[PDB]
């Protein structure tokens, strides 16, 4: 059991179930304890309501982001494992499991972090897919092969070495690890993945074009 | 080719045709026995995504 479910254990014994239930959403009952960092102006921790809604959680306790709410590129809702989600989606989304869900993203860990306009979101995700290939134990084959192989597409998707047609195959790729894998380890590579991909396809794209256009 | 006038109007009687039109060995008309190189294009198959072999 996680820490944070085992230390509730005894105020929801002495309270109730039902009382604990009282908060949030159906099936999405209780507190949560949120870490907000990245592009915010106050990063912190603080114990909230379930399936209170991401911005008044960010401009609230976190002192919104640098440079306004309009400056908002991307908000990770769940620690790294869990898909991004723009800024269309992060306007109107509740913080709770089935919420995010619906949003193709996942509460995960509930670690919010914020990226504004003014950050590179293809390096962040490569930097994330740098630690899975670093932490990855190396059992399974899908994991220890394909995690590494991520990353080398990932590495060259930054500078824009690549070409259009491979941004469909890294998807690929990431299917392949997805559900394959002994551990879960493989689904928390596989996701960030494909959120740029789903999310941020045009931004790939330029920086291709770019670096041909510089390059030849 | 090469050769004397007279010898291909009796050539061209005794034959019926005008043998000079279409003589039968290649004096210069024939392709380089050097060339470029080339480039060949690939398959089908050649794709990046949505190619498992087990729908080909
Ligand atoms: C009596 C008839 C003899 C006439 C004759 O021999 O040559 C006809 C000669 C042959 O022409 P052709 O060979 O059909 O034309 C292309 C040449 O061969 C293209 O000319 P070429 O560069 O091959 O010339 C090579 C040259 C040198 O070639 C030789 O050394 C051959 C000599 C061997 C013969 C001995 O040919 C000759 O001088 C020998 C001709 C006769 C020698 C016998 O043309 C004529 O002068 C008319 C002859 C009468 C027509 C019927
Ligand atoms: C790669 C990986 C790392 C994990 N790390 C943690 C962790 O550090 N702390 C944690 O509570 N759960 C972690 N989990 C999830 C555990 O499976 C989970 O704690 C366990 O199922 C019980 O958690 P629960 O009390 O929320 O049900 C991790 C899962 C994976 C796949
Ligand atoms: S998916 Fe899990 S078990 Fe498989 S290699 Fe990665 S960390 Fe190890």
């Amino acid at each position: 059991a996680n820490v944070e479910t085992v230390a509730v254990s005894p105020t929801i014994c002495r309270r109730g179930g039902a009382w604990f239930a009282s908060f949030g959403r159906e099936r999405n009952s209780g507190t949560k304890l949120f870490n907000i960092s990245g592009h915010v102006n106050h990063p912190c921790t603080v114990e909230e309501e379930m399936s209170v809604p991401l911005k008044e959680l960010i401009e609230k306790h976190a002192g919104g982001v640098i440079g306004g709410w309009d400056n908002l590129l991307a908000v990770i809702p769940g620690g790294s494992s869990t898909p991004l989600i723009p800024k269309s989606v992060c306007e109107t989304v509740l913080m709770d499991f089935d919420a995010l869900v619906q949003a193709q993203t996942g509460l995960g860990t509930a670690a919010v972090i914020v990226m504004d306009r003014s950050t590179d979101i293809v390096k962040a995700i490569a930097r994330l897919i740098e630690f899975y290939k670093h932490e990855s134990c190396g059992q399974c084959t899908p994991c220890r092969e394909g995690v590494d192989w991520m990353n080398k597409v990932m590495a060259r998707f930054v500078k824009g070495d690549a070409r259009p047609a491979e941004i469909d195959s890294l998807w690929e790729i990431s299917k392949q690890i997805e559900g394959h894998t002994i551990c879960a380890l493989g689904d928390g590579a596989a996701w960030p993945v494909q959120g740029l991909i789903r999310h941020f396809r045009p931004e790939l794209e330029e920086r291709m074009q770019q670096f041909a256009l510089q390059h030849q | 080719a090469s050769a004397t006038r007279v010898i291909q109007l009796l050539r061209n009687w005794a034959s019926g045709r005008d043998l000079q039109a279409k003589l039968q060995l290649r004096y210069q008309e024939i392709s380089k026995r050097t060339q470029p190189p080339p480039k060949l294009p690939v398959g089908p198959s050649h794709k990046l995504s949505n190619n498992y072999y087990c729908t080909r």
